[PDB]
């Protein structure tokens, strides 16, 4: 797998600019937080509700162990 | 260039190239809008050539 042996492609053009013709940070916090808020609204409905099921077992699991030693 | 007289070429220029106006229309003379260089790249990929 070397570079001129990977695939076969036709009719595609690429334009690129030098690293010395570009400023370092084009859009940092005017575009940064509406892009992160898009990726947070997507994958927090798959990640977070499994971890609140651990929480309700933890808070119930140390409210039975502390009534297991008293009256 | 070649076998030519400069004198003869001048009168031929005088009788034929005289109706050309010498100044411009409204005299809004042109100015050079210069051109700058830019490091960059363009790639056209075509494996059938």
């Amino acid at each position: 797998r070397e570079f001129g042996h990977l695939t076969r492609m036709r009719h595609v053009i690429t334009y690129s600019l030098s690293p010395f013709e570009q400023r370092a940070f084009p859009h940092y916090f005017t575009k940064g937080i509406p892009n992160v808020l898009r990726r947070t609204r997507a994958c927090i409905l798959r990640v977070a509700p499994p971890f609140v099921v651990f929480y309700l077992v933890y808070t119930w699991g140390t409210q039975e162990f502390e009534k297991s030693k008293r009256k | 260039a070649g076998g030519v007289e400069h004198r003869q070429l001048l009168d031929l220029a005088q009788k034929h190239f005289s109706s050309l106006s010498g100044t411009y229309v409204e005299d809004a003379v042109p100015a050079f809008t210069p051109c700058r260089f830019t490091g960059s790249e363009i790639r056209h990929r075509d494996d059938a050539l």
